[PDB]
């Protein structure tokens, strides 16, 4: 499973729910090889593949857990790939949409005990935890997160 | 962009007949199991109202007599029984890609039997005379068809060029129109003459109907 | 009930800018996208842009872009649209319309706003003169009679005409405005009532021309015999 398998498997529930165009994963792969998003989250490996957003019909997040970590390139220079265990796929219509969730995810990946729960929870327990935290946020209205956006790989 | 050729431009059906409005998209606006197509009804002088969304689904409250179909590039809006309140303009709209575009619009007018108009004439208000201009109004009320002939007569003289006509939209109940002919003339020219007539010619009248008044008599 | 109350009519000189308000009620304001659609004088609809009320993010049609600005006010649940460098081509009716689908990518429209008429010209606003169309002293001894109000020489559009503060609605026929040779608009509004009510029922037409702050109430009487 390379980055392209991970992206297309995470974009698949988005395209079926009618929130991104048909060739959505191919756009985010194109931007992944231009401005990658490998993040050495202080404990775990985290990648946030996202895109421009004119082909995005609604803001959504698709979460993917990697039991076997996969190398992702990081934007922070350093031609040393990142061992990534959690993938946060993002689709936002406008620049104003993506900036809000990006700071929210920055607070997600700087919460070790929360983050440690993701590694050893099922697709149901993960949805219950991210939904409850998205609900408590005063922003984040307009992002969609249903039970079909959690996938282990 | 996507060009949507809506057809027909005008649609004349009888009461209880079938109304079929077509909309063609220059590109396939269907992706996955989603037909991004919507229909709206705009009654005269009102904001548009939603009829159909996703090319087949009725909005909550829309009567079941409206239906939607179509897939890919050709879509159709249908009204199985056409009612008196259904006179409006219908637009199609696609949600496939940005920017959203609409059809040119389809105006639905319902056919009706001949209805003769009731004619009235109004002398200018004395409050208007102080302003230096007089306006004489002749009213044609609740008639079908829309085509009417209104002639002005001032002391038997047929006027020309000093009259403007205004026609209402088709009524949502009786399916008739109403016309107002306004004769504009100066106060000085208004009082040089006495008789002010309004001769109306219509399909519903075997002979023309004239409504007149004499300046000064009430 | 979901309601999109819009701002009042505007007269703008060419080269200037206008900002239209659109208050929303009856739903969680930040949940649904807000759109703006322009309808020209030919009654053809053109989509302007959408805005996410929660993030402020807006997407625009390319034709109107660099001139249209979409903003919201989350506290008062009000959507704003700003159009700059206006010309005569921008003289149209502008609607704020609600999305309708929550989070599904359907992107249809469920509710259209009340509408705001925007007229762009160099001419100054002028109020109308309301003159009564007195019912004929003949009429009919037991039949039907006709009366109304003549709204003459105003600019720009539009004018709202109601009868008896809205109580009288049946038989009313407010005609479309006609462009007079003087350049100004003119309107006639009529209503049919029974003859036995000319002395028992009082009839008043309520004309409102917002661009010139002209609100007139005129009682329509049968003229003195
Ligand atoms: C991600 O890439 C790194 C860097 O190429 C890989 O780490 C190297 O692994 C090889 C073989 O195991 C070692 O010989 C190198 O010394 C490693 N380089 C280091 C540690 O800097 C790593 O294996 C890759 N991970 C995956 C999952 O493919």
């Amino acid at each position: 499973v390379t980055q392209e398998d991970i992206i297309r498997a995470l974009a698949s529930p988005l395209i079926k729910d009618g929130m991104v165009d048909e060739d959505f994963a191919e756009y985010v792969i194109a931007r992944e090889n231009r401005s990658p998003t490998g993040l050495q989250a202080k404990g775990v490996g985290v990648a946030i593949p996202h895109t421009l957003g004119d082909y995005v019909r609604d803001n959504a997040i698709s979460v993917g857990i990697l039991d076997k970590p996969v190398n992702f390139s990081g934007w922070y220079q350093s031609p040393d790939p990142v061992p990534v265990r959690v993938v946060f796929m993002l689709a936002g219509r406008t620049w104003d949409d993506i900036v809000i969730v990006l700071k929210w995810i920055k607070d997600v990946i700087l919460d070790e005990e929360f983050m440690k729960r993701l590694l050893n929870m099922s697709d149901e327990e993960i949805y219950r935890q991210i939904y409850t935290r998205i609900s408590k946020a005063p922003n984040l209205s307009g992002i969609n997160f249903s039970r079909e956006y959690v996938r282990h790989l | 962009d996507i060009v949507m050729t809506q057809s027909p431009a005008s649609l004349a059906v009888s009461l209880g007949q079938r109304a079929t409005i077509s909309c063609r998209a220059s590109k396939s606006v269907s992706t996955s199991g989603y037909n991004y197509m919507h229909w709206y009804q705009q009654k005269p002088g009102q904001p548009p109202k939603l009829l159909i969304y996703l090319a087949s689904n009725l909005e909550s409250g829309v009567p079941v007599r409206f239906s939607g179909s179509g897939s890919g590039t050709d879509f159709t809006l249908n009204i199985h029984p056409v009612e008196e309140e259904d006179v409006a303009t219908y637009y199609c709209q696609h949600s496939r890609e940005l920017p959203f575009t609409f059809g040119s619009g389809t105006k639905l007018e319902i056919k009706r039997t001949v209805a003769a108009p009731s004619v009235f004439i109004f002398p200018p208000s004395d409050e208007q005379l102080k302003s230096g201009t007089a306006s004489v109004v002749c009213l044609l009320n609740n008639f079908y068809p829309r085509e009417a002939k209104v002639q002005w007569k001032v002391d038997n003289a047929l006027q020309s060029g000093n009259s403007q006509e205004s026609v209402t939209e088709q009524d949502s109940k009786d399916s008739t129109y109403s016309l107002s002919s306004t004769l504009t003339l100066s106060k000085a020219d208004y009082e040089k003459h006495k008789v002010y007539a309004c001769e109306v010619t219509h399909q519903g009248l075997s002979s023309p109907v004239t409504k007149s008044f004499n300046r000064g008599e009430c | 009930e979901v309601q999109l109350q819009q701002s009042g009519p505007e007269l703008v000189k060419p080269g200037a800018s206008v900002k239209i308000s659109c208050k929303a009620s009856g739903y969680t304001f930040t949940d649904y996208y807000m759109n703006w659609v322009k309808q020209s004088h030919g009654k053809s609809l053109e989509w302007i842009g959408d805005i996410n009320p929660n993030s402020g993010g807006s997407s625009y049609n390319q034709k109107f872009k660099a001139r249209a600005t979409l903003t919201v006010d989350k506290s008062s649940s009000t959507a704003y649209m700003e159009l700059r460098s206006l010309t005569s081509e921008d003289s149209a009716v502008y609607y704020c319309v609600k999305r309708g689908d929550f989070l599904r990518g359907y992107w249809y429209f469920d509710v259209w706003g009340t509408g705001t008429t925007v007229t762009v010209s160099s001419a100054s606003t002028k109020g109308p003169s309301v003159f009564p169309l007195a019912p004929s002293s003949k009429s009919t001894s037991g039949g039907t009679a006709a009366l109304g109000c003549l709204v003459k020489d105003y600019f720009p559009e539009p004018v709202t005409v109601s009868w008896n503060s809205g109580a009288l609605t049946s038989g009313v026929h407010t005609f479309p405005a006609v462009l007079q040779s003087s350049g100004l608009y003119s309107l006639s509004s009529v209503v049919t009532v029974p003859s036995s009510s000319l002395g028992t029922q009082t009839y008043i037409c309520n004309v409102n021309h917002k661009p010139s702050n002209t609100k007139v109430d005129k009682k329509v009487e049968p003229k003195s015999c």
